């Protein structure tokens, strides 16, 4: 949802 | 059959709510890559 | 020279268009056709939505009244959602609708709506807010090869 | 099937008084009321015309839960004043208050028209 | 990396180093290499560890990586408990496996839940083994109807003649 | 299961930490056999009368010769004289202990005795801050109550399960248990300076504090007008003797900021109150009670202060809308040339990697390292997007306020409704081109810009694109399907974990052991010590400079300036130049110094701080203010005192007894760590320019940290087993989401002692 | 049969997420604006941030200006509409542009010192309540305890209750046994 | 005439828009909540349903029936059933109306509460006439009928209060207001850019006059003033659900003295 | 199904001004705000019961027996 | 019966920060340069500004709870407007050659720099703070 | 196997768990109306008073503390030290 090294 | 689902491939119609029903006739299934 | 609040877009660099959507709006579903502003929502969410919408109480039919179904849930007083959908039309959901217009508070009062409860008004209880009629028919028969 | 009847807010079941009186220990010339079948329309009032009173050293309520129809009113005074008559005080001056409201009230109505 | 380390004067101060990470493992050989420095080497293949430094570090890089894990969602837990597991994983000096090894057993009692619809089968095997049961868990107790040497009952109770 | 009953739950600020309301149509349904005595022949007499129909009543009374007599349909349900031996099976009534729990259970935390109170309409009601420990919220959690049917049972819940014996929990040697959502929410309101209270108002806020003692305590303004201080009428809602020192970035003794934390005698005299004090945390205010008062008087803490907050609460308001979520005028604009920023740092990285000028990281594709900085690029503006919002927001903005007192909200949330979304993805890639070469058939071929790739530019406000939209549905599927797979993967570790550990328990020989009897460990944890019983503490010996070290810790006789001033003592002067005493302050010294020796090489890195049994510190502060000692007069404590005293100290702080060589050292080995402590925070310097103790208060000192550390080891009978299982399954039932394998999939690899790890690596140095 | 909303029953907006009512109060207990307007529904803005559901509190907004003007509120995807827009249009109508109203406490009559996000919105009433759930059952002559269960009480020491807990009724036998054979082949 | 006093703004069969002043915020919000939960009032309170064809159910109808306002000018003239020595209901406590439609017509036949019929003997009391407002003397739409449907019923109305059941309430809602000026300072008002600009300026700001720039707060004033108006619902006139109101609330701190007393 | 006979919130009676707020639509061809307004709905709370109802029944009244 | 601490002093500068009705205050003793002060002050009830001049007086007389009136006819212990009570929580920094002391009012703190206090303040809570004009 | 009363290397406090097996094992007794050994100044209740009867030091019994080998200790309620 969030972003790369985050979260989809 | 039509009355088992036996070819769960046919099931017992929503009928909860008017948008429920339309959205039960709509349902896709994909039996067993992503 | 452009709306501050309007969501930003990109161009349209295309001089080889051969389509047009019809409408965006149209890649949704039945159930998610009837969230408003979905666009504006986490988008796990809108999936838990359209699982709900599935179990709320709102006139399933008109003719419910003739139908000797295993179970029925009809909601006393169904209101139009104040916010609709363009899609909303298609769906007669305004024709059918499956809830209330509620008058809702987002305050921090007694404390007794922490963790996701709800405090309601007894005196729109009283007044037939939220009112359902629930109909459950049995069945039997008689004997078989004897 | 678990709620109770709604006359249970405002009737009182047997075996219960309007009043149970009760001496505060924590501290001296203050007592403990338990108004039954009561909410706050009486006791945010009792308690505010308690507080006018001069003689009053404390004055309090408070409803301990939603569920049941019942206040509780602390009052402590200073010596030989009694709460009690605090009360009482309380009381009177507020039934005057509101006679004279009323009478106001329907004074300005009738100069109305309409 | 930075590397905390005490400074001449005392104080802790880091210490930029150059580290190799690699995708693949082979710890005998690659330890072996000049210019590094073999007592710092080290591999989330506890395996490999334990089979090269031994079992007791495997352990404690068994530790180390379990820890990870849970540190990985910020979470923290006590020692103690890692503690605990990564020693039973250890006690037979080799890297015992948790998820469900044996079919029939991993420290339990031919007495406690009959697994299978064939527990005859455990008894069987039981009788001809000449097996034990140490009576210690709560099911095989249960079956007894005793309970369990466990916390409230790891003792007994009995009548004190002394009290006057 | 019979004797136990299930339902929605919902939460009640009403009700005390240890109790559950249970709806009295249930509590008719679950009985009790009590036998018939007489210190309770009446009430059982009354029940029987009062029936299986009215609440405190009964089902059934048994004789003598176990004839069950069904009250509900019997000629003499009315006629019944109750005889001593007889058993009624009454009604659960208020204050029985009752196991109420939440499944799944993966914790004993979500198993814990409660007491009941019947109460009206259906569903179960929990205290708010019962609610984490069971993992449990009110949106259709449904729970189950079980009814102890003895007295031994009885007994063993309220005395081992019991709510208040849990609240500092094993787990994670903390708290499990605190203030939270609304009492969080309106604590920090209602300590904040600019919060004021009047007569009225507080008389009726102190009355609600069930342990007021009626004194009013005396306005923190009395000139023009009697006003209350909100830190004042907190600090009536905890008890006396609780002292807490706590400083955040800059907290001076001034603290500006009415940053940090300091109470005195139940008396908060500065610092906001959130959920660095009142919440589960660590040092915390419920950790200090609990250790300090007792489980019980901590129990009661949770239900004094929501009372108070939740009345102050309730008239003062708090809520939240749409405007809280709108960004400056002005920020928005510096938010969208944020990332109008980014797609230029990417837009050239772009050109540059198309005319082959990018250079390739070793171990990477030209394409791998291209895409590795256009996240770098995105992630950063969506970064430095949501900072900017963050920034704005004025401290009225209720979301913000949510956020500076622990409860819901974190930077995250309030950047993807604010500003930037972010960036979309799939297996830890940008959106892949599931069309030929291209996301979606609206773009063209070849097409790697963040537009194009995923990258959600708009907030939740502003609204999402149709393409936006897309992406971020697949990104959220991800999502859901993988929570789905957690959700199973964890719920089978745990069961594994259990059944591996189920067995092993403390024996009185302080061992640790499985039903064959073999030896896991030779003492529980290495130390002894319960879990619950230990803080993180800092271990001073290990850090600073040595110039340091000496200056704190030296104490030379023999030299006139790196002496104890004859002022830091009575004997001060008489002492410079002693020879005999001299030699003890260097047998102590020598031991210091060793002691940083040690500790460096057991925490290499160089770490102070680790949990560790009896928190000298606090003790400390309780001796302070417990004999009133003013630092202005110099102590009457001897050298001898000290260095003697806190050197037999040692000698009693015990964990095994064995008289024999072996286990002799054993103990000298688990006691090692502690007494490094010891020794650093009751080294004679210390005491006396720093403490201040005088022979009175020293004394206490050191019989206090005996009577706690004793009290902190851990009891033979102790299912240590299943208690490990649990502590680490449970977390591993909390993960959900820098190029290796973490997570579940990692914990199953190591469980299974997988030969073929799927990320082999080798870390050399 | 008629069903009235009780403490229990399940409800949600169409942001997806559900909650029960807790409890219920008469109008006079209620908070309440200066046009007597009460809300029929309180929920928590804590359960706001964490959900990022931004469009429930856009419908809000939307849906007042739509009652106070008779329009149909457009709450469909992919338009141009605005919270800005919608703030300008409920500012016309002589309301605080972005859904908030001065709030009074139903006890005391007294203001509240934050004023309250306050608008129609619209609800579903979900199935399977709480009279649908309750069940207790207590026999003397979920809601089970399985291994899990098990399991804590083990952690928890309390082997009495285990022992009571997971025993049968077979009646406690007495048999004899042999000190050298451990069978109960003993003829008493 | 000394204390609190009334002021009367506007006036009329249904709102009574006043001002009162010289009055703890107290008084003026139990007389508020009063009016709300604790004046009597007429409502059919029992419904026994003979026939019904229509495309209802009977709990539904018999819901909507108890809603219809009914005439309760000289309710205290008539008693609660619970104490009434009469076994169930007389024309002592209640008192009987009914309902006979047939869709007689084709066209949808509408049934309505004027097409209440009063059986019981109403004493000489104004009570139970169902009230009507609406211009062409209908009254509440009860139902709507198809040729052929029928609905025989018969209620019974009751002596009851909003606590009871918010049908038995005579008010509709009440406005209620202080310090239009935030000059107590009871509320912090969120804000944007502008306090000022953002908020709205309520009617009561006219009838106010605004702080002075350099003036320190008054941090000595107490709530007086307070702009209210009442709205009937019908089964009462206005002025006296005011009126009533303070009455009621005022044999309340009565039943109190009487229990000290007693006690 | 019909008209509710009150506002949910607040109690104003408004099961009777259903007929008269239908035909100030179609025989004065007024405007849902207005004609509310007209009818002396005031407060959103009442409006929204009115503006928002659906009357189902008239599609009941269809179905012969 | 008695009284700490008097003296006069010049308002150097008065600190809102981020708060509505309080403000740090920060103001010179008149007389000896080295006497100081920092104190909070709720606005909203006694303003302050730049350049002003307070008479700070700390003294602690004239715990039983708390009474309203009837004192306010007789005991009027206060000559002065603005009046506070506090604890003293005191760190005796005994920094370099000055004796600086601390107290706290509910959460409105106060810290005084001198050195001739060594026999003036108390070392405990009990103490009142009075100013005028 | 038994071990004299010296030679107890076991804790002379009581565990938690003794605790609550003494307290529950007191209470079934008086709930059966046995004898009690202190004077009730108003408890009624079981539990409650095999409290008051623990903290009074009057319960006559013995826990028997069983060792992995089996050996095993044995102390009387009276002995052991009542801290928790
Ligand atoms: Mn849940
Ligand atoms: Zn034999
Ligand atoms: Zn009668
Ligand atoms: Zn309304």
């Amino acid at each position: 949802i969030w972003g790369i090294g985050c979260n989809p | 059959a039509l009355a088992t689902g036996n070819w769960g491939v046919s099931q017992v119609l929503n009928r909860y709510t008017y948008s429920s029903t339309l959205s039960h006739l709509r349902r896709t299934n994909t039996p067993i890559a992503k | 020279d452009v709306d501050p609040a309007k969501r930003i877009r990109v161009s349209h660099h295309a001089t080889t268009f051969t389509h047009c959507e019809i409408h965006p709006s149209m890649i949704l579903g039945v159930a998610a056709s009837i969230i408003p502003f979905p666009d504006h929502n986490q988008s796990p969410r809108n999936t838990y939505q359209s699982a709900m919408g599935k179990q709320a109480m709102g006139v399933f039919l008109t003719n419910y009244n003739v139908r000797m179904d295993t179970m029925a849930n009809i909601l006393y007083y169904p209101q139009k959602p104040l916010g609709t959908t363009r899609a909303m039309e298609y769906l007669k959901f305004r024709e059918l609708p499956a809830g209330q217009n509620a008058i809702v508070a987002i305050a921090c009062y007694s404390g007794y709506n922490q963790e996701d409860s709800m405090i309601m008004n007894q005196s729109s209880i009283d007044r037939g807010l939220f009112r359902s009629l629930f109909f459950r028919s049995y069945m039997d028969q008689e004997k078989k090869y004897g | 099937m678990n709620a109770p009847d709604r006359f249970e807010l405002f009737l009182l079941g047997e075996g219960e008084s309007k009043l149970k009186i009760d001496p505060d220990t924590k501290a001296p010339n203050a007592v403990v009321i338990t108004f039954e079948k009561e909410d706050h329309t009486l006791g945010n009032l009792i308690r505010a015309e308690l507080l006018n009173d001069r003689k009053v050293l404390f004055a309090a309520y408070k409803v301990e839960h939603p569920f049941f129809a019942r206040f509780k009113l602390r009052i402590q005074t200073t010596e030989g004043y009694d709460p009690k008559d605090a009360l009482k005080n309380a009381c009177n001056s507020i039934i005057n208050k509101l006679g004279a409201l009323k009478t106001n009230f329907e004074t300005e109505w009738n100069l109305q028209t309409l | 990396y930075d590397r905390k380390v005490p400074s001449p004067t005392g104080e802790y101060v880091k210490e930029p180093e150059w580290v190799l990470e690699t995708d693949g493992v082979n710890l005998s050989e690659v330890m072996t290499v000049p210019g590094i420095d073999p007592t710092r080497i080290y591999t989330n293949s506890f395996i490999d560890i334990m089979e090269v430094l031994g079992i007791e570090a495997g352990r404690a890089a068994l530790y180390k990586e379990v820890y990870n894990v849970i540190a990985s969602d910020g979470s923290y837990v006590n020692y103690r408990h890692m503690a605990l597991l990564v020693d039973v994983m250890t006690t037979q000096g080799g890297l015992t496996s948790v998820t469900r090894h044996g079919f029939n057993r991993s420290n339990t009692g031919a007495l406690m839940r009959c697994s299978f619809e064939e527990t005859v089968e455990i008894l069987f095997e039981a009788g001809a083994s000449a097996e034990l049961d140490d009576c210690r868990g709560v099911s095989e107790n249960v079956i007894l109807g005793q309970m369990a040497p466990i916390g409230t009952g790891a003792f007994d109770v009995m009548i004190d003649e002394e009290s006057l | 299961v019979d004797f136990s009953a299930r339902t929605v739950i919902s939460g009640d600020p009403n009700l005390e930490l240890d109790q559950v309301g249970v709806p009295k149509s249930i509590a008719k349904t679950l009985t009790y056999p009590e036998v018939v005595t007489p210190y309770n022949i009446d009430r059982l007499t009354q029940l029987v009368r009062n029936g299986p129909n009215e609440h405190p009543g009964a089902k059934y009374v048994i004789r003598d010769s176990g004839d069950r007599i069904d009250l509900r349909y019997s000629k003499r349900a009315g006629d019944i004289q109750l005889q001593y031996g007889w058993k009624v099976e009454r009604h659960i009534m208020d204050n029985d202990p009752v196991l109420f729990n939440r499944q799944p259970s993966l914790h004993k935390m979500s198993m814990m005795a409660h007491r009941v109170k019947v109460i009206p309409y259906s569903t179960f009601r929990l205290n708010l801050s019962v609610t984490s420990p069971y993992n449990a919220d009110f949106d259709g959690d449904e729970m189950n109550l079980h009814v102890p049917q003895s007295e031994e049972t009885r007994a063993e819940l309220s005395q081992l399960c019991a709510v208040p014996l849990q609240i500092v929990s094993p787990q994670s040697n903390k708290p499990c248990m605190g203030i939270v959502q609304d009492t969080l929410c309106g604590i920090r309101k209602l300590t904040l300076r600019d919060t004021f209270i009047e007569l009225d108002q507080v008389l009726n806020m102190l009355y609600w504090v069930p342990d007021w003692d009626g004194v009013i305590p005396t306005p923190a303004i009395i000139k023009p007008k009697p006003l209350w201080s909100g830190k004042q009428i907190l600090s009536v809602a905890i008890p006396n003797g609780i002292h807490l020192q706590r400083f955040d970035e800059g907290t001076t003794l001034l603290s500006p900021k009415d940053n940090g934390m300091l109470i005195i005698d139940g008396q908060i005299i500065f610092g906001v109150v959130e959920k660095k004090t009142v919440g589960s945390s660590n040092g915390g205010l419920i950790h200090v009670v609990t250790r300090e008062k007792g489980p019980q008087v901590c129990a009661k803490l949770f239900g004094n202060i929501q009372k108070v907050v939740n009345f102050w609460l309730l008239h003062n308001g708090f809520s939240t809308g749409i405007g809280d979520t709108i960004a400056d005028g002005p920020t928005m604009r510096e938010i969208t040339e944020t990332i109008a920023e980014a797609k230029k740092k990417v837009l050239d990285v772009t050109k540059e990697a198309q005319a082959n000028l990018l250079t390739a990281k070793h171990g990477m594709t030209l394409r791998e390292s291209f895409e590795d900085n256009v996240v770098r690029f995105l992630n950063e503006a969506r970064d430095k997007a949501g900072r900017l919002a963050e920034v704005n927001l004025k401290d009225l903005n209720n979301v913000k306020q949510m956020v500076m007192a622990g409860s819901k909200g974190s930077f995250i949330n309030i950047a993807q409704m604010s500003a930037c979304v972010g960036q979309q993805s799939v297996e830890g890639k940008r959106i892949a081109f599931g069309f030929v070469d291209r996301t979606l058939p609206h773009f063209s071929k070849d097409d790697y810009s963040p537009e194009s790739k995923g990258f959600v530019e708009n907030s939740y406000l502003r609204g999402l694109t149709p393409q936006e939209f897309f992406f971020h549905a697949m990104g959220g599927r991800e999502g859901l399907i993988d929570t789905a797979v957690k959700t199973a993967e964890t719920g089978y570790i745990q069961r594994r974990l259990v059944k591996a550990l189920e067995d092993i328990m403390v024996h009185y020989d302080n061992t640790t052991r499985n039903s064959l009897g073999n030896v896991i460990q030779f003492i529980y944890g290495e130390d002894g010590m319960d879990a619950a019983h230990i803080e993180k503490q800092s271990l001073d010996t290990i850090g600073g400079s040595d110039a340091a070290f000496e200056k704190r810790y030296r104490v030379d006789l023999l030299n006139t300036d790196h002496t104890l001033d004859p002022s830091l003592l009575e004997s001060g002067s008489e002492i410079l130049g002693d020879l005999k005493l001299q030699v003890l302050l260097d047998e102590e010294y020598k031991q210091l110094v060793k002691d940083r020796k040690f500790l460096r090489e057991v925490f290499v890195d160089g770490e102070a701080n680790w949990p560790l049994p009896v928190n000298i510190r606090r003790i400390i502060q309780n001796a302070q203010q417990t004999f009133h000692i003013d630092h202005t007069k110099p102590s009457d404590l001897t050298i001898k005192d000290i260095v003697l005293g806190v050197k037999d100290l040692q000698e009693n702080l015990l964990v095994l007894r064995g008289k024999n060589e072996i286990i002799q050292n054993a103990q000298r080995d688990a006691v090692t760590l502690f007494c490094c402590l010891l020794r650093s925070r009751l080294a004679t310097r210390r005491v006396l320019q720093e403490y201040r103790l005088t022979k009175q208060a020293f004394d206490w000192v050191l019989s206090n940290i005996e009577a706690q550390f004793l009290r902190s080891v851990v009891h033979p009978g102790e299912m240590v087993g299943v208690l490990a299982a649990q502590s680490i399954g449970e977390p591993a039932t909390q993960m959900t989401l820098k190029k290796v394998t973490s997570g579940v999939p990692r914990l199953k690899e190591i469980l299974n002692v997988a030969k073929n790890m799927k990320t082999p690596s080798l870390t050399v140095y | 049969t008629t069903k009235i909303p009780q403490i229990g029953d399940k409800f949600a907006s169409r942001h997806g997420q559900k909650g029960t009512i807790g409890i219920t109060y008469r109008r006079e207990d209620m908070p309440f604006t200066a046009e007597g307007i009460v809300p029929d529904l309180i929920i928590n803005p804590h359960a706001i941030p964490s959900r990022m559901t931004v469009a429930h509190l856009i419908e809000c907004l939307l849906s007042k200006v739509a009652a106070l003007s008779g329009n149909e509120g457009d709450a469909s995807p992919f338009t141009d509409i605005t919270v800005e827009g919608i703030s300008k249009l409920l500012r016309e109508h002589g309301y605080q542009s972005r859904g908030f109203e001065v709030m009074y406490n139903g006890h005391t009559g007294k203001k509240l010192m934050a004023q309250i996000f306050f608008g129609p919105t619209y609800y579903q009433r979900l199935r399977h309540m709480v009279d649908d759930k309750i069940h207790a059952r207590a026999r003397g002559p979920g809601l089970r305890f399985g291994e899990m269960e098990r399991d804590c009480m083990i952690a928890h020491g309390a082997a009495s209750f285990l022992k009571e807990r997971l025993m049968e009724a077979s009646d406690a036998f007495r048999v004899h046994i042999c000190g050298i054979c451990g069978l109960m082949t003993v003829i008493a | 005439e000394e204390g609190p006093q009334v002021k009367i703004r506007e006036a009329s069969k249904d709102n009574v828009d006043f001002i009162l002043s010289n009055v703890d915020l107290a008084m003026a919000n139990s007389l508020r909540r009063v009016m709300i939960a604790e004046i009597p009032t007429l409502a059919i309170d029992s419904v026994e349903v003979e026939t019904n064809t229509t495309v209802l159910a009977d709990e539904f109808i018999a819901h909507r029936l108890g809603l219809i306002p009914l005439q309760s000018m000289d309710i205290e003239q008539l008693e609660y059933s619970r104490d009434c020595f009469c076994e169930d209901h007389c024309d002592k406590c209640s008192v009987v109306l009914t309902l006979q439609a047939f869709g007689e017509s084709e066209s949808t036949t509408n049934v309505y509460s004027k097409d209440l019929v009063i059986v019981s003997n109403l004493m000489g009391r104004n009570i139970g006439h169902p009230i009507i407002q609406d211009k062409e003397g209908n009254g509440v739409l009860i139902c709507k009928l198809r040729k052929g449907q029928e609905l025989k019923l018969t209620c019974v109305a009751k002596k009851g209060i909003a606590k009871e059941h918010a049908k038995w309430g005579p008010a509709a809602a009440i406005e209620f207001e202080y310090d239009p000026w935030n000059k107590l300072k009871h509320t912090d008002y969120w804000y944007e850019q502008d306090s000022a600009k953002e908020w709205p300026q309520s009617k009561n700001c006219e009838y106010e006059d605004p702080p002075n720039e350099g003036d320190p707060f008054d941090y000595k004033a107490q709530a007086d003033t307070f702009y209210m108006n009442v709205e009937s619902v019908g089964s009462i006139p206005v002025d006296q659900v005011v009126v009533r109101g303070i009455d009621t609330l005022q044999k309340k701190v009565a039943s109190i003295l009487l229990a000290l007393t007693q006690m | 199904m019909i008209v509710p006979v009150r506002c949910f919130s607040c109690g104003k009676v408004v099961g009777d001004k259903w007929e008269s707020y239908l035909n100030l639509l179609q025989e004065d061809e007024l405007d849902e705000g207005t004609a509310l307004s007209r009818l002396g709905l005031k407060r959103y709370c009442c409006r929204r019961m009115i503006l928002t109802h659906v009357d189902l029944i008239e599609k009941f009244l269809r179905y012969n027996p | 019966s008695n009284t700490l601490f008097d003296d006069i002093f010049q308002v150097s500068e008065v600190d809102p920060g981020r708060y509505n009705k309080v403000c740090r205050i920060e103001a010179a003793s008149t007389t000896q340069d080295q006497c100081k002060l920092t104190l909070d002050i709720n606005v909203e009830l006694f303003p302050v500004a730049a350049q002003d001049s307070l008479t700070v007086t700390i003294a602690s007389s004239l715990t039983r709870s708390w009474r309203p009136p009837q004192a306010g006819d007789r005991s009027l212990a206060d000559d002065y407007d603005y009046v506070m009570y506090g604890t003293a929580y005191k760190f005796e920094e005994v920094s370099k050659d000055l004796i600086a002391v601390y107290y706290s009012f509910g959460g409105l703190l106060m810290r005084l720099e001198g050195n001739y206090r060594n026999l003036n303040n108390l070392k405990q809570e009990n103490a009142y703070l009075l100013i005028r004009r | 196997k038994a071990i004299p009363k010296d030679q107890r290397a076991t804790t002379p406090y009581m565990t938690k768990y003794e605790r609550a097996r003494i307290l529950g094992t007191r209470a079934l007794q008086i709930s059966m109306n046995a004898p009690v050994f202190v004077d009730l100044e108003g408890e009624t209740d079981p539990l409650r008073i095999a409290m008051k009867e623990l903290a009074e030091k009057k319960i006559p019994l013995v826990i028997r503390r069983y060792l992995p080998d089996g050996s095993f200790e044995d102390w009387s309620v009276e002995e052991l030290i009542v801290d928790l």
